RNA sequence: GAGCUGUAAGCAAGCUUUGAUCCGGAGAUUUCCGAAUGGGGAAACCCACCACUCGUAAUGGAGUGGUAUCCAUAUCUGAAUUCAUAGGAUAUGAGAAGGCAGACCCGGGGAACUGAAACAUCUAAGUACCCGGAGGAAGAGAAAGCAAAUGCGAUUCCCUGAGUAGCGGCGAGCGAAACGGGAUCAGCCCAAACCAAGAGGCUUGCCUCUUGGGGUUGUAGGACACUCUGUACGGAGUUACAAA
RNA sequence: GUGGAUCCUGAGUACGGCGGAACAAUUCCGUCGGAAUCCGGGAGGACCAUCUCCCAAGGCUAAAUACUCCCUAGU
RNA sequence: UCUACCCAUGUCCAGGGUGAAGUUCAGGUAACACUGAAUGGAGGCCCGAACCCACGCACGUUAGUGCGGGGAUGAGGU
RNA sequence: AUGAGUAGCGAAAGAGGGGUGAGAAUCCCCUCCACCGAAUGCCUAAGGUUUCCUGAGGAAGGCUCGUCCGCUCAGGGUUAGUCGGGACCUAAGCCGAGGCCGAAAGGCGUAGGCGAUGGACAACAGGUUGAUAUUCCUGUACCACCUCCUCACCAUUUGAGCAAUGGGGGGACGCAGGAGGAUAGGGUAAGCGCGGUAUUGGAUAUCCGCGUCCAAGCAGUUAGGCUGGGAAAUAGGCAAAUCCGUUUCCCAUAAGCCUGAGCUGUGAUGGCGAGCGAAAUAUAGUAGCGAAGUUCCUGAUUCCACACUGCCAAGAAAAGCCUCUAGCGAGGUGAGAGGUGCCCGUACCGCAAACCGACACAGGUAGGCGAGGAGAGAAUCCUAAGGUGAUCGAGAGAACUCUCGUU
RNA sequence: UAGGCCCAGGCUCUGGGCACUGUCUCAACGAGAG
């Protein structure tokens, strides 16, 4: 990573996301290339919050199909960062 | 002393097979799973050209290799217990003492016997037969990396008195695993040539 | 976005592999002919 | 010079006459693998060291460069041998490493079937194939030649000689050259012997080491000795004719 | 240009044996040898003489020729 | 990556029976022999599940599937 | 096209009521019945690669059907310092600098590197979603490393400490047989909460269901092996060594030593737990509440432990480890306290309709657990927990073929 | 679920005797699948 804005892709809206939001947990989508200290130090100068844990994922393509053509989605690197006691991420979702 | 030359000649089970071109002869024989076929290799600067393994009963034939084109080496299958079927082992046994009793190609004959234990029964059974027929005998005493440094002195005068050797015939301490006593082991089979 | 056949055999791609054949002359004209023929996938 | 956001839909949101979309020249960026070259490896991935930078109280983390082998040039040291030498280390190297155009050409190695109604050589065939080297072309090249003349005068390619001479179980078959007619068209440089300078062994001399003049030739030339002639206002050239 | 008193014109080479290779034989390569050098040599199937042409053992040279994976214009 | 043979490292084999060598005890033998016990727990040992069998024998049909037979601590299977 | 609406459509148990729906034998629910149970059960590999969950779907596909599916389409879903692999080690084997035999293509081979199917190495019990659970949440731990810190105890090249690439030890291993000690597991008596039957008769020694709990660390314990223990000399083991030898004494019959399954308190005023049980939630039904929670008998194919005895064929190696000095050495050790801990895999099937093979199956598929009765038994028969009714039917009951029964 | 016995010789082979039976004189009925 150069500048923390190139290690957060997205953040993940889903039911499951919305579920875990309100235990203070953050799902974002990680640039595939970065490790578990790098998400942390980047949501740590984003967002101006304390940060106590991190997890990530990976996830493989799914194959897709419009008509008679056939290939692939990219990968994706999901993180999902617990905050402690401190402020609150607004996603403004 | 620099083998530089050494392939096969044949596998045989019977007298007819045996090679011709009268080039001296060295025997080996021992327990079915001491280290004697590969002896030949550690001599000889070879892996694995006589196949070995950790499983008794390897060597079933005679295996005749020519070495640098002046002797041959006998590879024999070893007595005692040998993973194969009874009917089996003891013709080995057969095929080994007529081709001692007969050959007079055959220079000497080097018994091979394990360092660690006192030697069983079948190796004194074997030595008497070959000072029985007045064949000259080369005791070696392989799997000394097995032992402690300190004890080899201790270990081959227990190999002396089993095996009650004649004060002439010499023993040398032999590994397969360090190369250990092999230009001893190859001045003792010069001298054995040519005397 | 590819096919993959047994991913998991080691002794496939120790045979067939890309590493083998650029490994010896001849795999190297092994694959400089299917490079010229236009094939899609280039040994295992 | 008026529309545009590919295929190619749709569906949104936008750009453009203060000139877009588009076409051409020159640049910038160029993840990872791959000769792949920091080490390893099941190609598209793991694991490192050094210097600097970001960050932490510090450990941990991140970024940017460098780190293969061989060869050459040196610089030191320098295993054996003291120097030297193998070597080691250090540096400087847009060096070379691989690819391809299934084509063309140089060199090396090199079949068998087939046919000869059989098979004895031969033929197939120096073909297929394999290995090495390249270049835009490539070896070929200016007579110790042809040959028998009123001689031609480097090399290469086309026509003809000729399917002839010749070689051939002289059988299958293989197979020339010179003369003549054309395409293209230039030939040169060094060594050697002599002169001048310095050194290095030798006693000066001598004698080789080098550097500058010298000279490229056969009905011999050069050196050499002596004459004119010059060093320019003339000639030649980066395509051999030194070189640029 | 005049001469031509005196030096040079390409070393284990030119040629010979020794074997295979190749195949009087023929050459290749090795295996041993081994000259001359202007009044000097080499050739014209052999050798022996006449005449006729040339000058070996140093190097560099475009063009005419071969082929096209490609690009352009066409048939 | 089938198949033949081989190498390194793991792993599996319900139960039941038989009873070797040796040892002790005695008798007994000069003493060994032997005798009898007791102990002992050996074996390509016996019966027999899991497991294995180019072992027959069908079958239907290109290797299969079933039905007998055999081995089942070993020349064992994986 | 013909054969021809022919042969097939394989085991093996279903029946009815209700629902949905254009349509029901085949889908969902209920009820009874039936089958497996050393598995047709639980988990977890290899292998597969989204097949997993929710909604929609009726082209195609599924030996019949289909409202259903492992099928189609849209959204979702896989969280690790402790599990497995890499910033650890080596086997077989592979690559093999230098090197050797070569005229050469080549062949042989050492140092070194790579290479698990083996060795090292730190976390347990509950709860939770439609889909993840020794990864998330709760509660209790452990491992390695680092100091803005706080204490304690030492030592100043007289020396506290750190200690090797060298010495020694260790990791370190087979089979068979028979004792012993425990524990998983399986069945009686207390106790708890339900019940009192309508078909003759039971307040009855009646019937039903339940009857517990981690790692960690503070204890003590079976048992086991012992190296007999100490002193000197010793230096041998290339240097050195207080370490290991090796000698010489002395005491030794039990001192000492090193390893141990399990049990007791703590973890836990915590959890789980028969059964009660809402609002109505989106009327699934959960949310929520919660009793007793012991003794006795029997017992391993598991642990002590390859511990003991017998045998030969002696059943890997290396690192991590422990020591000894050589050596480094002015600042250090031990506690707290505060911190740091990366990458890859994680869904789902795993005796299967997700794998392999497929005449297309009724086949094959490392391993761990594998209950009761009758039993020598994991055989056999019926059952437990749990799973399933297998994927064309209806009905007739001729010849004939095959598999059975009786004579 | 799970071996037929006895008397012999020859080392497993040939025997012999008994038991037993749809192997048949000679077939009949019943069950299931087609």
């Amino acid at each position: 990573m150069k500048d923390p804005r190139d290690v957060l892709k997205r953040p993940v809206i889903t039911e499951r996301s919305a579920d875990l939001m309100t235990e203070k947990k953050y799902t974002f989508e990680v640039d595939v290339r970065a490790n578990k200290t790098e998400v942390k130090d980047a949501v740590e100068s984003i967002f101006g919050v304390k940060v106590d844990k991190v997890n990530i994922m990976n996830y493989k393509g799914k194959s897709k199909r419009v008509g008679r053509y056939t290939g692939m989605t990219s990968r994706r690197r999901k993180a999902i960062v617990k905050l402690t006691a401190d402020s609150k991420e607004i996603e403004i979702f | 002393m620099k083998v530089t030359k050494s392939e096969i000649v044949i596998s045989a089970v019977k007298p007819e097979q045996y090679p011709e071109g009268g080039l001296p002869e060295i025997a080996l024989a021992g327990r079915s799973n001491v280290g004697k076929s590969s002896f030949i290799n550690s001599l000889i600067n070879r892996k694995n050209l006589a196949r070995t393994s950790s499983k008794p009963g390897k060597t079933q034939t005679l295996n005749f290799y020519i070495i640098n084109d002046e002797l041959h080496f006998v590879d024999v299958p070893g007595y005692g217990f040998a993973k194969v079927s009874k009917s089996e082992r003891e013709a080995w046994g057969r095929m080994i003492e007529t081709y001692i009793t007969t050959r007079e190609e055959l220079k000497a004959v080097v018994q091979i016997v394990d360092l660690r234990h006192a030697p069983s029964n079948d190796d004194v059974q074997m030595y008497e037969f070959l000072k029985y027929y007045g064949i000259p005998v080369i005791v070696i005493a392989t799997k000394a990396d097995k032992i402690p440094k300190g004890k080899w002195d201790k270990h081959a005068k227990v190999v002396r008195q089993t095996l009650n050797i004649d004060p002439e015939d010499e023993l040398i301490l032999f590994s397969s695993e360090t190369k250990k006593g092999k230009d001893e082991a190859w001045g003792a089979i010069k001298k054995m040539i040519n005397r | 976005m590819k096919r993959t056949f047994q991913p998991n055999n080691r002794k496939r791609s120790k045979v067939h592999g890309f590493r083998s054949r650029m490994s010896s002359k001849n795999g190297r004209l092994v694959l400089a002919r299917r490079r010229r023929k236009g094939r899609k996938v280039l040994s295992a």
